[PDB]
């Protein structure tokens, strides 16, 4: 029960959820600290070589940045202590792990979760403070109320599971 | 502009509880593992991850997403590589692959 | 993040459940484990031939686990054994064996 | 500070104290002045010394 | 305001409304196993101390403690304590080069921050020199706070 | 089934010993070392086995 | 240091600002709630002296 | 045979591992090129949460007691089986000796540090050849006195002698050869507050007898004649300097000191009264 | 505690009205509403401050430092 | 040496190392550490 059917997993965040009518139905407001803590490994492609290069040149401190690089050899270089080296140029076939920006679907859940509606994907909108902001048209399938209720947020780490998670 | 409906307005005694957001918000992305099961630890002070229990897996089966379940139960948690033998399916295969 | 292996990668299909034969236990094990002590007499390393010797697996990362080499994040483990001079019964089978004792003769074994 | 009150509490109470602000038009901001920290162009220095007799 | 939500005036918060103080006490104690090994409160040097945490040790004094009033943040060591080790006991990594001792300090919480309020040192029942620390932190009412 | 199960195999004669990857011991402060319960049970099996062999 | 009230409430020189308009309700901006009659429950404001019903 | 894993950076290879360990991320990284050296870091604090080599060694054992649902016949058969295997090891003397020493130390109201030092001393001696007997009483008394001398505590020979009848002489010989054992395995001031506690004297008389004890240790003449009499005559002078009355008979029958000895020391002490004044 | 500075709404300075307030209470023996009417407070937002204040600094000063 | 303060009588001890933990003139073993002599900057916000 505690090691096969279920388990404690990484790439998740738990905090108090609150309402925000200015947001959309499917979105969710994620705090900046959670967006900088969690990450997502993206594959370097000629379509986003300049953008990922900018994320590398920004640093892990800034939100539009990265955290770790993975060369094609299967080796991870941390951006921290990498500025002491000087320059890091990306090539085709690498995997740079960026922070959670906008338009990133992540699974949203609230225990005990007895519905299949209690776990639903959402589009990340980066907002300050520390509470998960969401629209009030989604609190009825979650059976939640804005009185100290915490929720869980899981992040997919692959493009295949992200697309399959967005289409289902 | 004046509001159309009058508002019930007056002082009221309130109290502040122990529950605060600064002692609740936490996120984990690749942290320390336990010594027994080599799984993410339990507790916010130990930099622990959230629990993907049985009901969550049952919901993932209800949605029909098997790739996200496999990734969540392998790469997102713990993934081990072992060698088994053809005649007997036990893990007695000594592997000296240097 | 583990080391690459040249063995063919396949999925796990059929799983067979069976009892462990003593001969197969002796064929899988590598050590006999005779000393009830944990570590060595010098209060360091391992007892070498005891409850937790380098012939089994190891932790603490720094140790190499003699018979797999590699590290603890790679070591599946290794099995020892205990050769008894008097046969004992298994708990989960005490009933079943008893039923067998009520299904077969106690002399000619028929 | 030997008071029974907290330090940042006293700093808060001092922060709530009003001051005179007439000729504040010709006092430049802290970010606008090119000096380091402060100078007689941005801020006014005050002090407090109290002792029970 | 929907679903038991409340809107609070910001100008009232800035003037000190529902602002509270939190006092966290970190108690540490040195012990002796078989008299041969004696834990000692001291400032660990980055040259001969093994297993030292990545936190900063500039806020510690000569006795291995932080004087009250020093602003501390997370991942900061409040009480420095070292344990004697044996050369032929582990010899892990660089233990055969540091020779001296092993770090075993008690730092502040990772997410916490504030100003050390009071620090006191006293011998307990069996005469072991223990030290208690108390750090204060004003928690301004935030959006995520409950009422 | 002959290839998998035998009534002779139901009676325990030799006992497998699992590696510490199953029962990870701890050495805390180099002077407070804790061993798992299965380790103590193996010690009991060894003391009882050697004792029985000595008495026999 | 100099600052406006947008940075902190301590830079607030003004206090309670009494804003009012249209004493005798003729612009039809508020529909008064009444249990029996609105003229017997709702009292008259001071500025009503400067106009007329 | 080797078995020593040493982490090095194949890209840097310019110096032995001068690395940093990131515990929050669970990695170890070279502090130069920033390249990680290992992922998935294990913890020592987390495995310790569920839970003595210095004394018990590497020996393991488990108790057998009665169960929730069991019979009293099986509990006796298992304990009698261990009673026949108790001769396989000669460690029954350590548990019984530590039990009786535990009873004596708990009877003397000594701290746990002196108990652990005495147990460690008895473990260092144990069963050697130079001991050659002493009927288990003298090694226990001498071990308690050794554990008292190691923990900076002060206990007179007449106190342990009042606890255990060790006949003094054989106690002195066993303590001497035991001290030789301790030297082969490589201060009267503390008595003043204890006797001041026996008499219930203020702190000024205690520190006054401290300065008087040190000064009398510096003046020479008589030197000591055992430090106990120097302590009792020092407290006697420091109490005859004030007005709290105890006389010589009460302090002689409470501290077990001869009146003629405290007067014999009070004579020359009164002769050296000049340089003993603190204020 | 020890007389809240300003007010928690309007923003008017009230800290200089405590000493007079008590002075009007212990000398003139007037009521609370009359004293608050003499201090110049015309809104209940201020009135709740002086009326509901629990001065605990007096019980804090009785401890030796 | 470092400056210490007594629990009850609040006297300046300033005892060095290897002097145990005990006040001089009185037997209160509670010894204060005293506040740092350097300035601490705060913000009124
Ligand atoms: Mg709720
Ligand atoms: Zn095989
Ligand atoms: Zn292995
Ligand atoms: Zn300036
Ligand atoms: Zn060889
Ligand atoms: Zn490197
Ligand atoms: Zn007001
Ligand atoms: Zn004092």
């Amino acid at each position: 029960r505690g090691n096969l059917m279920g388990k404690r997993v990484d790439f998740s965040a738990r905090t108090v959820i609150s309402g925000d009518p200015n947001l959309e139905l499917d979105q969710v407001g994620v705090p900046k600290s959670i967006a900088k803590t969690l990450t997502y490994p993206e594959v370097v492609t000629p379509y986003n070589i300049d953008r990922l290069t900018q994320l590398v040149r920004n640093g892990p401190n800034e939100h539009p940045g990265a955290k770790y690089v993975i060369r094609d050899s299967g080796d991870r270089i941390d951006l921290r202590y990498s500025k002491r080296a000087g320059d890091i140029q990306l090539q085709y076939g690498w995997k740079v792990e960026r922070h959670i920006m906008d338009n990133d679907p992540v699974l949203f859940n609230r225990q005990p979760s007895l519905h299949k509606m209690s776990m639903m994907a959402h589009r990340v909108k980066v907002i300050p403070y520390s509470t998960f902001r969401l629209n009030l048209s989604v609190t009825s399938p979650y059976n939640a109320d804005f009185d100290g209720d915490e929720m869980n947020l899981h992040v997919p780490q692959s493009e295949e599971t992200r697309a399959e998670l967005s289409q289902l | 502009k004046k509001l159309m409906a009058q508002i019930f307005f007056g002082p009221t005694y309130y109290q502040r509880l122990r529950h605060m957001v600064d002692d609740k918000i936490h996120a984990r992305a690749r942290g320390p593992m336990q010594v027994l099961t080599r799984q993410p630890v339990e507790g916010r002070s130990r930099d622990g991850g959230l629990r993907f229990g049985e009901m969550e897996r049952d919901c993932m089966i209800a949605h029909g997403a098997a790739s996200f379940l496999k990734e969540r139960l392998m790469e997102a948690s713990d993934a081990f590589r072992v060698h088994i033998c053809g005649i007997c399916g036990l893990m007695t295969v000594i592997a000296k692959l240097n | 993040g583990q080391q690459y292996s040249s063995a063919p990668l396949r999925t796990v299909k059929e799983v067979q459940f069976g009892l462990f034969s003593p001969e197969e236990v002796r064929a899988i094990s590598v050590a006999k484990i005779r000393f009830p002590e944990t570590m060595d007499e010098t209060q360091t390393r391992a007892k070498i031939g005891g409850l937790n010797d380098p012939r089994l697996g190891s932790i603490d990362r720094n140790l190499k686990c003699q018979t797999c080499q590699e590290g603890m994040n790679e070591c599946p483990g290794h099995f020892g054994h205990i050769d008894l001079a008097k046969p004992v019964f298994h708990v989960g089978f005490i009933a079943k064996i008893k039923k067998v004792c009520e299904c077969v003769c106690m002399h000619c074994g028929k | 500070n030997t008071t029974v009150l907290a330090d940042e509490f006293i700093a808060h109470r001092l922060g709530l104290i009003p001051l005179q602000s007439m000729d504040i038009e010709q006092l430049e901001y802290s970010r606008d002045c090119f000096c380091e920290d402060h100078c007689d162009k941005c801020s006014v220095v005050l002090t407090l010394q109290a002792f029970g007799e | 305001n929907q679903e038991d939500s409340m809107i609070m005036n910001q100008s009232s918060i800035d003037r000190g409304l529902f602002r509270s103080l939190f006092f966290r006490s970190y108690m540490d104690q040195e012990k002796k196993y078989g008299m041969s090994i004696t834990e000692t409160f001291e400032k660990p040097q980055r040259t001969n101390t093994l297993r030292m945490k990545h936190g900063t040790y500039d806020k510690l004094d000569d006795d291995g403690l932080i004087a009250p009033g020093v602003r501390v943040s997370g991942e900061d060591v409040i009480i420095g304590k070292t344990t004697p080790i044996s050369p032929d006991e582990e010899e892990l990594g660089q233990r055969t080069a540091y020779h001296s001792k092993r770090d075993a300090s008690t730092p502040l919480r990772s997410t916490e921050n504030g100003i050390v309020d009071q620090v006191l040192v006293t011998t307990n029942q069996d005469g072991l020199k223990f030290v208690k620390v108390r750090v204060r932190t004003t928690k301004i009412p935030q959006i995520g706070d409950k009422f | 089934n002959e290839v998998f199960s035998r009534p002779e195999w139901m009676i325990l004669t030799c006992l497998p010993v699992p590696p510490p990857p199953v029962r990870p011991s701890i050495s805390f402060n180099e002077s407070q070392r804790g061993e798992d319960d299965l380790t103590f049970k193996l010690a009991d099996i060894l003391k009882a086995n050697i004792s029985l062999e000595t008495l026999e | 240091k100099k600052g406006i009230a947008k940075e902190h409430a301590k830079w607030g020189p003004a206090a309670a600002i009494e804003f009012e308009y249209d004493p005798w309700n003729k612009l039809k901006h508020t529909d008064y709630w009444y249990e029996q009659d609105s003229a017997k429950e709702w009292p008259q404001s001071k500025n009503c002296e400067y106009e007329d019903p | 045979p080797n078995l020593n894993i040493v982490l090095t950076c194949p890209e840097c290879k310019v110096y032995p591992p001068k690395i940093v360990e990131r515990f929050s991320e669970g990695d170890v990284v070279c502090a130069l090129c920033g390249l990680v050296l290992s992922d998935k870091l294990v913890d020592t604090r987390s495995e310790w949460r569920t839970f003595n080599p210095l004394l018990d060694g590497n020996n393991l054992s488990t108790r057998i007691g009665k169960g929730e649902t069991t019979d009293m016949r099986f509990t006796k058969e298992l304990n009698k089986a261990q009673g026949k295997n108790v001769m396989d090891k000669k460690d029954n003397e350590v548990q019984a000796a530590f039990a009786k020493i535990t009873m004596l130390c708990d009877a003397a109201e000594l701290p746990k540090i002196v108990k652990d030092c005495a147990k460690e001393a008895y473990k260092l001696c144990h069963d050697e050849k130079t001991l050659k007997g002493k009927s288990m009483e003298s090694i226990m008394a001498a071990s308690i006195l050794i554990g008292c001398r190691r923990a900076e505590v002060a206990r007179t020979f007449k106190e342990i002698q009042s606890l255990i009848h060790v006949k003094t002489k054989e106690f002195g010989k066993t303590l001497n050869i035991m001290k030789n054992i301790l030297r082969g395995k490589s201060q009267n001031l503390t008595y003043i507050p204890r006797f001041c506690s026996h008499l219930g004297l203020p702190m000024q008389v205690t520190t006054s007898a401290e300065y008087t004890a040190k000064k009398c240790k510096e003046i020479k003449e008589i030197a000591g004649k055992s430090p106990i009499t120097i302590a009792v005559v020092s407290i006697y002078l420091n109490i005859l300097l004030f007005q709290i009355p105890i006389t010589a008979a009460k302090v002689g029958q409470t501290l077990q000191v001869t009146e003629g000895t405290i007067k014999s020391g009070y004579k020359i002490l009164y002769e050296h009264r000049d340089k003993l004044v603190d204020p | 505690m020890i007389v809240p500075v300003r007010c928690f709404s309007c923003g008017k300075v009230v800290g200089d009205k405590w000493e007079s307030y008590l002075n009007l209470l212990q000398e003139d023996e007037l009521d609370e509403g009359t004293a608050l009417s003499r201090l110049g407070l015309k809104r209940y937002c201020c009135r709740r401050m002086i009326l509901t204040h629990v001065d605990l600094i007096e019980k804090f000063l009785r401890y030796n430092p | 040496t470092l400056k210490y303060i007594c629990a009850e009588c609040s006297s300046k001890l300033s005892l060095s190392r290897t002097d145990a933990v005990r006040c001089k003139d009185c037997g209160h073993r509670i010894l204060l550490k005293a506040r740092t002599k350097r300035l601490v900057q705060f913000e009124a916000r």
